[PDB]
C-alpha cells in the first residue's frame, strides 16, 4: 500500500491542474486534497465536499482572490461566505444552495460585506433619536 | 448500590513478587504508557481547516443579532418592548412614537453587544420574530464602540443575513 | 478511516486496543443535519373540557408554613436511621 | 394530577414530630418550630442559644446533623434585628435535612460555630464581608470576598447595586485608582409587581 | 531607501504574526473556550500560537473573563511587564465591558479602563472558532502596521 | 518560615519550612460579582442564566439545581420527559466536568497528553448542548418548569454513536495514568482527610467518598427521575488524591451506564409543564389565542409569581453538593438567593489537608478538590 | 452655547464636561497629560497623530467609549489639519522635537507646523487656541531651539490674535528630558512640574481671561544648575549641541508676565516630586537662589 | 427614503441627522455614517390595498406561525382602507 | 399526522461497554528477568 | 453580661456610605398611590 | 437599653482599644511608606491616620466604638501582611480626585446638586 499512498499523492497535483495550481492551494490554504466542486458563489468563493472525510474536513471552502475591491489571495477571512453558502458550510443543512436557493427578498443585500472592521467602512455608533427639550430662540429685533 | 475503587491485596506469592520486582525494575507500565502515544501518533488528528473548514452548527445557534422585515420590507417590530423587559443583562434600549404613516414602530432600538449574554430570551420573548440571534460568529472589533448596535446596524445584518435567518427559522420554528 | 493495513495494525499493537471499532473521528454513522419537521405532542391539560384550571392551580395549593410551636412519650429521629448500601453484583471491586 | 406537585404525608408528619422533640429538649432557646408544605423542618431560636441548639443536633443520637450543608444569612430592613442567620444542616445517619434560624442587629455580636463545624469558618468571614455581622471568638475574622478596603457591606437591602466607587488605571499615577461611580446607561429600574393578589393563602390581616 | 523599508516592515510584520505567545487570563468561564481553541480541533499551535507562555516571553495578553476590582491590579502589573510589542484581546463580554455583570459594585466595567484593547471577541463565551477569528483579525492587524516606514519619514 | 505570596485565579499566601507547608491561606475574591445581589433584581427566569455562570463547567447541573428549587416553591412539577432529558444531560453534564477535573488535574503536574484527547470528546458534549440550546456552553435550557425545547430529531441517535465509544477514551486516559508509577505518586497518601474530618468540614461529593463514606444525593435524596436508573456510586477507602482520582474516572463510567439508560427509557410527551401560568404557551399559541397572548406577554415582563417561602434545594452535582436557599416574598422576583458551592468549603479545607506536605504537592491537593472559582466566589 | 456641550455630571469620566478639544502633539510627554487631564472630565478629544497607531494606545483608556477619536495629519498637510479642528471649539499645539531630523527642522516643527496649525483653525471658526512656546525663547540665544520658539511665539501671536501662549520652563516628571537627562549623564534654572503645567492649560481652556494673554509657568524654586546636578545624582544613589547650549541657558524672569497662580494652580517644588521621576535610576535638598 | 442635509449627511427613517454646529459628526471623519437603505414607510406603501368580500378579514401577516399574532380587521368605514396593525397591510372591502 | 418526536428505535439502541478493559499483556516476571539475563550473558561472551 | 446604652442608635460611622449620600439626601417615606390605570 | 457588648463593656474601656489602635497605625507609618515606596511622607502618612480617627470623635456608643476598632484593625493587619497593594494604601488620598466645591455660589455654577 505503500505505492498506492504515494500515487494518490500524486493524483492530487494532477487533481489540482499542475503543479502551480497544487503549489497554489498548498501555500493559499495549507491543503492540497481534490474533492468534488460543489459550487461557486459570484464572489469567486469555491466549494468542495469529500464524505470520506471525517465530519469537519468534509466540506470546505477555497476563498476567491478578489472580493469587493480586496486582495484576498493571501487575505483570507471567514466572513467572506456569504450567507446562502454560511449554513451549508458550517452543516446548518444538508442541501446547499445550488440545490435549495434561499429565497428571493428586495431588501435582501445583493453583495454581501465581510467584517469591515477597522476601515474607512467600520460602524460607527449614534444616537437615532431627535432633540427632545427645544430651546427658546430669542427675537432678532431688539426692543430691551 | 456502591463500589470499591481500590479494595484489593496484593498477592504474596513468590510468582507474584516477581512480577513487581519485574515491573519495577523494567519499567514495564512506563512502557506501556508509551505505546499509547505511540498509537496515537499514527492516528488522524481531529483538526479542522480553519478558516476553509468550519465548525458544525445547528439551526438554534445563538450568534449575531439582527431584525427582521415582513416580505413587504415593512418591520416586523412593532416597539412592544418586551424584548426590552426580558432582557437578563439590560442590554435593549427602546424609544417608539407613531410613525409618519400613524404605525406603532421604533426610533430607538440600541443592543449593547458588550452587555448582552447571548441567551436568546429576547427572540423568545418578540411575539414577532422581529429580533433574532442570527448565525454569523464572526464580528470582533478592533474598538469597543464599533460593538454598541443601533437600529441602523441591526436592521443592515437583518437585510445581510435574512436568506440564512429564515431558513434557520424554518428549520427550527415547529420545534417553538 | 483511511488508514493503510500497516499502520492500522501497528497502532491497534502499539495501544493494545482494536482502535478501528471505536475511532474517535466521526464518519457517516451520524444523523443528517436536515430532518422530516416534527410533530410535537401537547401536554395533559389540551382539552376542551373538564379540565378548568381552578382543578389543576399548582401554586394556589400551597400553603404558608405549618406551625407546630410557637412561643407566642417516645424519642424520634427526624426520619428513620438510613438503610445500609448493598455492593454492586454488577462489579463490586475496581 | 400531572402538573402538581404530590405531597409527602409521611415526611411532613415525621419533621413535625421531630420540630416537637427539640423543641421539648431545648426550650431555652426555642421561640418557633415550623414545617413547610413542602416538607423542610425550620427551628427559630434565640440567639443565645446558637453553640447549644447547634451542638445538640451535631451530637445527639437521635439528630447526627454532622454536615453544615450552608450558613448565610438574609437583611430584612423592617425588622429591628435586621439580620436573619441561617443555618441548613445535613443529617447522613437519619436522611433528613433541618434549617436552625436566629436574628441579629448591627451591633449585636453572634457566637462562632467553628467549635461546632470546622466548615463554618468561611460562611462565617462570608457573613461578615456581605452584611456586616461579626461573629465573637472567631479564629480570623475578616473579608473574604471584597477588595481590600471595600467600604460597606454589600448584600444589605440599602447598599447600591453598582456601589458607591469604581476603578480605572490612570495614567499620571501610574496605578489604579478608586473614584466616585458614574454610569453611562444607568441601571433601569422596573415596577414589575401586579396590583392584583396572586396567592390568598398568605394574606396578611388588615 | 523606500523599497526596503516596505521590506523590511513585511518581514518584521510577518516575524510577530506568524509568532504570536499568548498569555492567557484565565478569569472565568470564557477561558474554558480557550482551552477548546487550544484542543485538537482547532489547535492553535498550528498557526505558531504556543499554548501557554510565560508573561515575559508573551506577545498578546488574552483577558479571558470578569475583571473585578480585587483582579484589576494585578492584571495592570502583568501587562506593564509584558515586553513589546504587546497587545490585548478582549474576549467574551464581560470583559469587553463587564457583561452580565456590568451593574455590580465588583465589577471592572470593560478590561479596556486597565489597558488599552486591539481586539474586542464578542460572545458569553465567544466560540472557540470566534476567539480563532478574533487572534487572525490581530494578525492582519499586525500586518498592517508599518512601523519602519513611519520611522524613516521621521 | 519562608513565606511565598502565590478554574479561575487564585492567590495562596504560604509559610514554608525547607520543603514543608506549615499554612496555606487562600486568599480568594477574584472573581466575586456579586451574583447573589444581582438576583434580588432579576425575574426568575431572568436569574436563571446566572446559574450557567457559576460552576461554569456544569452548566445544566446549575440550573437542573435551581429550577427545582423554583419549582419546590412553585408547588409544580415537570413533565416525565423534562424530567429524563434533565437527568440525560445532567449525566453529560457530568462528563464534561470530569473530564475537564481530571485531565487539567493531570495537565497542572505535567501529564499533558490527556488533556487533548478528552477535550476532542469535550467538544462534541459540547455539540449536543448547542444541538438542544443554540449555545456550547451557557445552554439556559434547562428552566423552572421542564426545559426550553424539544430534542431535535436525530440527537438521540447521535448520543449514542457518542457514548458507544466513550469508555474506550477512557480506558486510554487510564493506560496513562492509573498504574503510571509517577502518577501513583503525586497523588497516593497525598492531602489523606479522614471520614469524620470530611463530614465537619463541610465536605460533600467525592471529597467525601474517597474516604468510605457511602453519600449520594441521586440514592439518597433522589430528583427528577434519578430512581428510575441503575448505577453505582464509587468508594474510595484511603482518602487521599489518588482514590478520589480513581472515584472521578469510575464515576465517568457510572454517567455512561446511566445516559445508555436513559436514551433507551426516553418517554414521549411535551417537555415543560402544561401550565401557562409558569411556563410560556408554544408560539404557534401564544398568535392565535388571546390566554395565551396574555400569558406569554406577562411571563416575559413581569415573570410568574412564586408563593412567599424559603427553600433549601440540593443536588449531586458533579464537584458536590450545590444547592441554593432560595427567599420568595410572594413577588416575581426572588427576596434572597444564596448559592451553596462546594468548591467554597473544599477550598476551605486546602490549609487543613496540605499540613505535613511539600509545595508540589498543593497542585495536587488543588486539583483533588476541583475548585472553579466561578462557583466559589459567586 | 450649541445643546450637545453643555456640561453634565460631576466631572467625572462619564460626564459631559462642554470641551472639544483637538491636541496636537498629543503622543509626547506633556500630550499623554494633557489628553488625560481631559478625558478625566469627559471632554471630547481629538487626537491626530503622525506616529503609528500602536503609539497611540496609551491614550485609549484615557476616555469613556468615544471620548477620544484619533486621525491621521501632516505638519505639512493643511486639508489634513481642518478636519481635525473643523469641529473642536479649542485647539492646542503641543508639537516639538528637541532635535531636527532629516525631513523637519526646528523652523518646520516650531514656525511652520505652529503658524499652519493656528491658521486653519482661525480659518475653521475655532473659539480657543493654545499654543506652547518656551520661557528662554528669544531671537538672540545661541540654541536654535529657542530661536525658532521665539519666531514661532511671534507668528502665532499675529495668525490667531487670541491665541493663549504659555511659556513654560524646563518640565520635570517621569517621561521627561530633564531629571532623566541628567541622571543619564553660572546657570540658574527654575524648573516646573509637568502635572502643574497640564493643570494650568486645562484651566486657560476654562478661564475667560486667558484668551490673549502670554504666560510663564515657572516652578517656586531657583536653583544653581550644579546644585541641581548633583541633587539628582544623590536622590538617584550614584544628546546634541543645541541641548546643551539649551541646559545652559538661564531661566529668563518675566514680571510682567503672569503665571501658574494666575490661573488657580499652586506650583509644585521638585523636591516633593524628584522621588518619584528618579526612582528607577537608583538626601541634603538643593539649595535655593532667593 | 434617503435624503442628505445641507451639510451632506445622510437622514435616517428615524429623521436623525447632526444639525450644523453639533461637534458629534466628528465620529464620522475618516469614517461613515450607518444608514439603512430601505425605509419600512415606503415600503410597505408600494404594496397594493386587497380587495375582500366581507366586512371583517383576518391578517396574521403571512406564514402561519411564522407571521404575526392574528388579528380581526373591521372594513365598515367606506372612506379609508382596513390597515393591520402588526404589519401595515390594508384591506378594503368590495 | 402522527406525533413525531427524537425517540429511540424500537426495541432500544444496542449495548453500550462502560466497565474498564485494560487487557493483560507481556510475559512473566520470571520471563522478562530471563530474557534480561541472556542478553547480558550474549553480550557478554 | 447586658450593658446599658442610652445614647441614640447612630450606624452612619460603620455603614460605609459616603458623607455626601447621607447628609444631602432626602429620604420619602410613603405609601405609593394607586396606579390609576388599574 | 441593655444590650449585649462586643468587647467594652463602657465608654472608658472602648477609649483604652481606640488609643491601642492608633499607637498601632501611628508606628506602622513608616514602615507602610517604606515598604510600598509611597511617594508621600511619613508625616502626610500620620496625617491622614490623625484625619481618618477624628472623623468619629463624636460617637459615644462603646459598641459602635467597638467595631470601628474592629475595622481599623483588620485594615491594619490588611497593610502589615501586605495583602493590600500600592493601589489600596494610596486610596486614602485621592489624588486624581479633582476638588469638589464648598461654597454655594461653587456648587451653584456646576450643577444641581446641594
Ligand atoms: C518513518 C519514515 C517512513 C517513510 C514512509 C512514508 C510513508 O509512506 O508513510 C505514509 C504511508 C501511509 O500512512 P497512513 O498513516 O496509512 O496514511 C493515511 C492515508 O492512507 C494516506 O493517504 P492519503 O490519501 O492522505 O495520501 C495523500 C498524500 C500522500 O501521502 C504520501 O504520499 C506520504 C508521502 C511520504 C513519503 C516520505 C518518504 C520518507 C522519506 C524520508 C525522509 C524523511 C526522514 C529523514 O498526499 C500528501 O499529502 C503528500 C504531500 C507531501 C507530504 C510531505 C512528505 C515529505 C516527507 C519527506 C520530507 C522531504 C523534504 O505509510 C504507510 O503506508 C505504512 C508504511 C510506511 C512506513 C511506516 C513506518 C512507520 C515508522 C516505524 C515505527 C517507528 C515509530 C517510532
Ligand atoms: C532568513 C530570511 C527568512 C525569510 C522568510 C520569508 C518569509 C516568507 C513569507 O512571507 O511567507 C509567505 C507569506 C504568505 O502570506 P500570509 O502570511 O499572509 O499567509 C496567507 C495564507 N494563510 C491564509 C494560510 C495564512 O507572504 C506574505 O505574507 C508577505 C510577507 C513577505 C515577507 C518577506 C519579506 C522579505
Ligand atoms: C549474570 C550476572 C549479571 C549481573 C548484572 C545483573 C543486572 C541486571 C538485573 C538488574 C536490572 C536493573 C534495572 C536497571 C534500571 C533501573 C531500575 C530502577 O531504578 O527503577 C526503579 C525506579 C524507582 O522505582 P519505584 O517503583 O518508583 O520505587 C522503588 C524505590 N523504592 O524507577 C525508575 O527508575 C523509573 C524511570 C524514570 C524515568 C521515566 C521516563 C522514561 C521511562 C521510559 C524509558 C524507556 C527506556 C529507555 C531505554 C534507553 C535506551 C538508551
Ligand atoms: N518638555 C519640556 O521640557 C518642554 C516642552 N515644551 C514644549 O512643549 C511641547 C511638547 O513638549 P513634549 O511633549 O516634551 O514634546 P514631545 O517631543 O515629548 O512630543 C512632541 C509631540 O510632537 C509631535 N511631533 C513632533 N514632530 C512632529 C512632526 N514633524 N509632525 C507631527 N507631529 C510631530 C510628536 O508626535 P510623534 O510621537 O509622532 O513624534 C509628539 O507627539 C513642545 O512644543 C515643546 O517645545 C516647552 C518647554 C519645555
Ligand atoms: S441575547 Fe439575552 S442578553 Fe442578549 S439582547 Fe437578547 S435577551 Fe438580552
Ligand atoms: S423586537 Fe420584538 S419584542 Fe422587541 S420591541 Fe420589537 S416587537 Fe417587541
Ligand atoms: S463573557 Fe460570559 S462566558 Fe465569558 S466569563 Fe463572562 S459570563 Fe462567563
Ligand atoms: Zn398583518
Amino acid at each position: 500500500e505503500l505505492l498506492q499512498v504515494l500515487k494518490r499523492g500524486l493524483q492530487q497535483v494532477s487533481g489540482h491542474g499542475g503543479l502551480r495550481g497544487y503549489l497554489r492551494v498548498l501555500f493559499r490554504a495549507n491543503d492540497v486534497r481534490v474533492g468534488t466542486l460543489v459550487g461557486e458563489d459570484k464572489y469567486g468563493n469555491k466549494y468542495y465536499e469529500d464524505n470520506k472525510q471525517f465530519f469537519g474536513r468534509h466540506r470546505w471552502v477555497i476563498y476567491t482572490t478578489e472580493m469587493n475591491g480586496k486582495n484576498t489571495f493571501w487575505d483570507v477571512d471567514g466572513s467572506m461566505v456569504p450567507p446562502e453558502w454560511h449554513r451549508w458550510l458550517h452543516c446548518m443543512t444538508d442541501d446547499p444552495p445550488t440545490v435549495k436557493p434561499p429565497t428571493a427578498r428586495k431588501f435582501i443585500w445583493t453583495n454581501h460585506k465581510f467584517n469591515l472592521s477597522g476601515t474607512p467602512q467600520q460602524y460607527v455608533p449614534y444616537s437615532t433619536t431627535r432633540k427632545k427639550i427645544q430651546e427658546w430662540v430669542p427675537p432678532s429685533t431688539p426692543y430691551k | 448500590t456502591y463500589k470499591y475503587v481500590n479494595l484489593r491485596e496484593p498477592s504474596m506469592d513468590m510468582k507474584s513478587v516477581t512480577d513487581r520486582a519485574a515491573q519495577t525494575l523494567l519499567w514495564t507500565e512506563l512502557i506501556r504508557g508509551l505505546g499509547m502515544t505511540l498509537s496515537y501518533l499514527f492516528r488522524e488528528p481531529a483538526t479542522i481547516n480553519y478558516p476553509f473548514e468550519k465548525g458544525p452548527l445547528s439551526p438554534r445557534f445563538r450568534g449575531e443579532h439582527a431584525l427582521r422585515r415582513y416580505p413587504s420590507g415593512e418591520e416586523r417590530c412593532i416597539a412592544c418592548k418586551l424584548c426590552e423587559a426580558v432582557c437578563p443583562a439590560q442590554a435593549i434600549t427602546i424609544e417608539a412614537e407613531p410613525r409618519a404613516d400613524g404605525s406603532r414602530r421604533t426610533t430607538r432600538y440600541d443592543i449593547d453587544m458588550t452587555k448582552c449574554i447571548y441567551c436568546g430570551f429576547c427572540q423568545e420573548a418578540c411575539p414577532v420574530d422581529a429580533i433574532v440571534e442570527g448565525p454569523n460568529f464572526e464580528f470582533s472589533t478592533e474598538t469597543h464602540e464599533e460593538l454598541l448596535y443601533n437600529k441602523e446596524k441591526l436592521l443592515n445584518n437583518g437585510d445581510k443575513w435574512e436568506a440564512e435567518i429564515a431558513a434557520n427559522i424554518q428549520a427550527d420554528y415547529l420545534y417553538r | 478511516a483511511s488508514a493503510t493495513r500497516f499502520i492500522q495494525w501497528l497502532r491497534n499493537w502499539a495501544s493494545g486496543r482494536d482502535l478501528q471499532a471505536k475511532l474517535q473521528l466521526r464518519y457517516q454513522e451520524i444523523s443528517k443535519r436536515t430532518q422530516p419537521p416534527p410533530k410535537l405532542p401537547v401536554g395533559p391539560s389540551h382539552k376542551l373540557s373538564n379540565n378548568y384550571y381552578c382543578t389543576r392551580d399548582g401554586r394556589r395549593e400551597a400553603m404558608p408554613p405549618s406551625i407546630v410551636m410557637s412561643s407566642q412519650k417516645k424519642a424520634v429521629s427526624p426520619a428513620p436511621p438510613i438503610k445500609r448500601w448493598e455492593l454492586s453484583q454488577d462489579e463490586p471491586y475496581l | 394530577r400531572p402538573t402538581v406537585r404530590p405531597r409527602n404525608d409521611v415526611a411532613h408528619k415525621q419533621l413535625s414530630a421531630f420540630g416537637e422533640y427539640v423543641a421539648e429538649i431545648l426550650p431555652k432557646y426555642v421561640q418557633q418550630v415550623q414545617v413547610s408544605c413542602f416538607n423542610e423542618l425550620e427551628i427559630c431560636i434565640h440567639p443565645d442559644g446558637v453553640i447549644p441548639v447547634l451542638t445538640f443536633l451535631r451530637d445527639h443520637s437521635n439528630a447526627q446533623f454532622k454536615s453544615l450543608a450552608d450558613l448565610t444569612a438574609v437583611d430584612i430592613p423592617t425588622r429591628q434585628n435586621r439580620f436573619e442567620i441561617v443555618y441548613n444542616l445535613l443529617s447522613l445517619r437519619f436522611n433528613s435535612r433541618i434549617r436552625v434560624k436566629t436574628y441579629t442587629d448591627e451591633l449585636t455580636p453572634i457566637e462562632s460555630s467553628v467549635p461546632v463545624y470546622k466548615a463554618a469558618n468561611w460562611y462565617e468571614r462570608e457573613i461578615w464581608d456581605m452584611f456586616g455581622v461579626f461573629f465573637a471568638n472567631h479564629p480570623d475574622l475578616r473579608r473574604i470576598l471584597t477588595d481590600y478596603g471595600f467600604e460597606g457591606h454589600p448584600f444589605r437591602k440599602d447598599f447600591p447595586l453598582s456601589g458607591y466607587v469604581e476603578l480605572r488605571y490612570d495614567d499620571e499615577v501610574k496605578r489604579v485608582v478608586a473614584e466616585p461611580v458614574e454610569l453611562a446607561q444607568e441601571f433601569r429600574k422596573f415596577d414589575l409587581n401586579s396590583p392584583w393578589e396572586a396567592f390568598p393563602a398568605y394574606r396578611q390581616p388588615p | 531607501g523606500e523599497y526596503v523599508v516596505a521590506k523590511l516592515d513585511d518581514l518584521i510584520n510577518w516575524a510577530r504574526r506568524s509568532s504570536l505567545w499568548p498569555m492567557t487570563f484565565g478569569l472565568a468561564c470564557c477561558a474554558v473556550e480557550m482551552m477548546h481553541m487550544a484542543a485538537p480541533r482547532y489547535d492553535m499551535d498550528r498557526f505558531g500560537v504556543v499554548f501557554r507562555a510565560s508573561p515575559r516571553q508573551s506577545d498578546v495578553m488574552i483577558v479571558a473573563g470578569t475583571l473585578t476590582n480585587k483582579m484589576a491590579p494585578a492584571l495592570r502589573k502583568v501587562y506593564d511587564q509584558m515586553p513589546e510589542p504587546r497587545y490585548v484581546v478582549s474576549m467574551g463580554s464581560c470583559a469587553n465591558g463587564g457583561g452580565y455583570y456590568h451593574y455590580s459594585y465588583s465589577v471592572v466595567r470593560g478590561c479596556d479602563r486597565i489597558v488599552p484593547v486591539d481586539i474586542y471577541v464578542p460572545g458569553c463565551p465567544p466560540t472557540a472558532e470566534a476567539l480563532l477569528y478574533g487572534i487572525l483579525q490581530l494578525q492582519k492587524k499586525i500586518k498592517r502596521e508599518k512601523r519602519l516606514r513611519i520611522w524613516y519619514r521621521r | 518560615n519562608l513565606t511565598l505570596n502565590f478554574h479561575g485565579v487564585l492567590r495562596l499566601v504560604m509559610e514554608l519550612s525547607g520543603e514543608m507547608v506549615r499554612k496555606c491561606d487562600p486568599h480568594i475574591g477574584l472573581l466575586h460579582r456579586g451574583t447573589e445581589k444581582l438576583i434580588e433584581y432579576k425575574t426568575y427566569l431572568q436569574a436563571l442564566p446566572y446559574f450557567d455562570r457559576l460552576d461554569y463547567v456544569s452548566m445544566m447541573c446549575n440550573e437542573q439545581a435551581y429550577s427545582l428549587a423554583v419549582e419546590k416553591l412553585l408547588n409544580i412539577r415537570p413533565p416525565p420527559r423534562a424530567q429524563w432529558i434533565r437527568v440525560l444531560f445532567g449525566e453529560i453534564t457530568r462528563l464534561l466536568n470530569h473530564i475537564m477535573a481530571v485531565t487539567t488535574h493531570a495537565l497542572d503536574i505535567g501529564a499533558m497528553t490527556p488533556f487533548f484527547w478528552m477535550f476532542e470528546e469535550r467538544e462534541k458534549m459540547f455539540e449536543f448542548y448547542e444541538r438542544v440550546s443554540g449555545a456550547r456552553m451557557h445552554a439556559a435550557y434547562v428552566r423552572p418548569g421542564g426545559v426550553h425545547q424539544d430534542l431535535p430529531l436525530g440527537l438521540m441517535d447521535d448520543i449514542y454513536e457518542f457514548s458507544k465509544n466513550f469508555s474506550l477514551r477512557i480506558d486510554e486516559l487510564e493506560e496513562m495514568l492509573t498504574n503510571n508509577r509517577i502518577w501513583r505518586n503525586r497523588t497516593v497518601d497525598i492531602g489523606i482527610v479522614t471520614a469524620e474530618d470530611a463530614l465537619n468540614y463541610g465536605f460533600s461529593g467525592v471529597m467525601l467518598r474517597g474516604s468510605g463514606i457511602q453519600w449520594d444525593l441521586r440514592k439518597t435524596q433522589p430528583y427528577d427521575v434519578y430512581d428510575q436508573v441503575e448505577f453505582d456510586v464509587p468508594i474510595g477507602s484511603r482518602g487521599d488524591c489518588y482514590d478520589r482520582y480513581l472515584c472521578r474516572v469510575e464515576e465517568m463510567r457510572q454517567s455512561i451506564r446511566i445516559i445508555s439508560q436513559c436514551l433507551n427509557k426516553m418517554p414521549p410527551g411535551e417537555i415543560k409543564v402544561d401550565d401557562a401560568k409558569v411556563s410560556p404557551p408554544k408560539r404557534a399559541e401564544m398568535k392565535t389565542s388571546m390566554e395565551s397572548l396574555i400569558h406569554h406577554f406577562k411571563l416575559y415582563t413581569e415573570g410568574y409569581q412564586v408563593p412567599p417561602g424559603a427553600t433549601y434545594t440540593a443536588i449531586e452535582a458533579p464537584k458536590g453538593e450545590f444547592g441554593v436557599y432560595l427567599v420568595s416574598d410572594g413577588s416575581s422576583r426572588p427576596y434572597r438567593c444564596k448559592i451553596k458551592a462546594p468548591g467554597f468549603a473544599h477550598l476551605a479545607g486546602l490549609d487543613k489537608m496540605s499540613k505535613g506536605h511539600m509545595l508540589a504537592d498543593v497542585v495536587a491537593i488543588i486539583g483533588t478538590q476541583d475548585i472553579v472559582f466561578g462557583e466559589v466566589d459567586r | 452655547l450649541h445643546h450637545a456641550v453643555i456640561p453634565h455630571g460631576k466631572g467625572g469620566r462619564s460626564s459631559v464636561s462642554g470641551i472639544v478639544a483637538t491636541v496636537f502633539g498629543a503622543t509626547g510627554f506633556l500630550g499623554r497629560y494633557v489628553v488625560n487631564h481631559l478625558g478625566r472630565m469627559g471632554s471630547q478629544v481629538i487626537v491626530p497623530h503622525r506616529c503609528e497607531p500602536y503609539d497611540t494606545m496609551h491614550l485609549r483608556p484615557m476616555g469613556d467609549l468615544g471620548q477620544i477619536i484619533f486621525m491621521d495629519w501632516n505638519g505639512r498637510d493643511k486639508d489634513s489639519i481642518r478636519r481635525a479642528v473643523e469641529h473642536s471649539s479649542v485647539v492646542i499645539n503641543l508639537v516639538g522635537r528637541e532635535w531636527e531630523t532629516q525631513n523637519f527642522d526646528f523652523e518646520d516643527v516650531f514656525v511652520k507646523i505652529p503658524q499652519a496649525i493656528a491658521q486653519v483653525s482661525k480659518e475653521a471658526g475655532v473659539e480657543k487656541f493654545i499654543h506652547i512656546s518656551h520661557l528662554n525663547a528669544d531671537i538672540k540665544s545661541s540654541s536654535k531651539y529657542l530661536r525658532s520658539k521665539a519666531v514661532g511665539e511671534k507668528e502665532v501671536r499675529e495668525t490667531f490674535p487670541e491665541a493663549t501662549i504659555i511659556k513654560p520652563a524646563e518640565i520635570f516628571g517621569r517621561e521627561d528630558r530633564f531629571l532623566n537627562y541628567f541622571a543619564n549623564i553660572k546657570t540658574v534654572k527654575q524648573p516646573v512640574y509637568i502635572v502643574d503645567v497640564t493643570k494650568g492649560i486645562i484651566n486657560a481652556i476654562k478661564d475667560p481671561d486667558a484668551r490673549g494673554k502670554t504666560f510663564a509657568f515657572v516652578g517656586p524654586s531657583r536653583y544653581l544648575l550644579f546644585d541641581l546636578v548633583q541633587y539628582v545624582f544623590a536622590v538617584a544613589h550614584r544628546t546634541t549641541r543645541d541641548k546643551v547650549e539649551r541646559i545652559h541657558t538661564t531661566d529668563k524672569i518675566l514680571p510682567h508676565l503672569p503665571g501658574l497662580e494666575d490661573l488657580g494652580v499652586e506650583a509644585t517644588p521638585l523636591e516633593l516630586k524628584a522621588i518619584e521621576v528618579l526612582r528607577r535610576h537608583r538626601v541634603q535638598p538643593a539649595k535655593t537662589i532667593p | 427614503g434617503v435624503r442628505t442635509s445641507p451639510t451632506g449627511e445622510k437622514v435616517t427613517h428615524t429623521g436623525q441627522v447632526y444639525d450644523d454646529g453639533d461637534y458629534r459628526k466628528v465620529r464620522f471623519v475618516g469614517r461613515q455614517k450607518e444608514v439603512n437603505e430601505n425605509f419600512a414607510i415606503d415600503l410597505i406603501a408600494e404594496q397594493p390595498v386587497s380587495q375582500v368580500g366581507s366586512r371583517v378579514i383576518s391578517c396574521d401577516g403571512g406564514g402561519g406561525a411564522l407571521g404575526h399574532p392574528r388579528v380581526y380587521i373591521n372594513l365598515d368605514k367606506e372612506t379609508k382602507t382596513g390597515t393591520c396593525g402588526y404589519c401595515g397591510l390594508q384591506f378594503r372591502q368590495q | 399526522s402522527k406525533v413525531k418526536q427524537d425517540m429511540p428505535p424500537v426495541g432500544g439502541y444496542g449495548p453500550i461497554d462502560y466497565k474498564r478493559n485494560l487487557p493483560r499483556r507481556g510475559l512473566s516476571g520470571y520471563s522478562m528477568f530471563a530474557v534480561g539475563i541472556g542478553a547480558l550473558l550474549f553480550g557478554y561472551w | 453580661q447586658l450593658i446599658t446604652v442610652d445614647e441614640k442608635l447612630d450606624i452612619t460611622t460603620i455603614t460605609g456610605v459616603p458623607e455626601e449620600h447621607i447628609k444631602t439626601r432626602k429620604a420619602r417615606i410613603f405609601v405609593p398611590a394607586r396606579n390609576n390605570m388599574q | 437599653t441593655s444590650v449585649k457588648p462586643i468587647f467594652s463593656r463602657d465608654m472608658n474601656e472602648a477609649k483604652r482599644r481606640v488609643r491601642e489602635l492608633y499607637r498601632a497605625w501611628y508606628r506602622e507609618v513608616p514602615n507602610t511608606v517604606h515598604l510600598f515606596q509611597l511617594d508621600i511622607s511619613v508625616k502626610q502618612g500620620r496625617d491622614k491616620v490623625r484625619e481618618m480617627f477624628k472623623k468619629n470623635a463624636h460617637i459615644t456608643d462603646p459598641r459602635v466604638v467597638d467595631l470601628l476598632v474592629i475595622k481599623g484593625k483588620m485594615e491594619l493587619e490588611e497593610t502589615i501582611k501586605v495583602w493590600k497593594q500600592r493601589t489600596h494604601v494610596m486610596r486614602f488620598f485621592h489624588e486624581t480626585e479633582a476638588p469638589r466645591p464648598k461654597d454655594f455660589l461653587s456648587k451653584f455654577y456646576v450643577g444641581h446638586d446641594p
